[PDB]
């Protein structure tokens, strides 16, 4: 499934207490940024 | 710490341990070790859990 956000904002903290964390791979960005800074679109691919 | 939560000292990482526990300083050179003491070896030295 995809899912493309805009025009929005989220609390990212209470979807992090939701899972727990094995490993991120990150290219050109980091999830401090993404913890901290804006950007124009956002888009999620998640499977199982 | 364990080793199911070792990403949280991964460089980059948004959990509460870097920014309240542990912010590693990257100014010097750094080698951060994940290793496990056994039960024996425990018993045999005083450390403790
Ligand atoms: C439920 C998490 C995945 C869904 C995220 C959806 C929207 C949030 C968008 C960007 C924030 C991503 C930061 C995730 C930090 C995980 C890495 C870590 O610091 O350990």
């Amino acid at each position: 499934s995809r899912r493309v956000f805009t025009n929005c904002n989220y609390n990212l903290t209470k979807l992090l207490s939701l899972v727990q964390v094995d490993e991120f791979v990150c290219h050109k960005t980091t999830p401090e940024a993404l913890a901290t800074g804006c950007y124009s679109s956002l888009t999620v691919d998640w499977f199982a | 710490l364990p080793f199911s939560m070792k990403s949280t000292l991964a460089i980059g990482s948004a959990e509460a341990i870097s920014m309240f526990n542990y912010n590693q300083d990257y100014s010097n050179p750094t080698c951060r070790i994940h290793a496990a003491v056994t039960a024996n070896v425990s018993t045999a030295l005083n450390f403790t859990a």
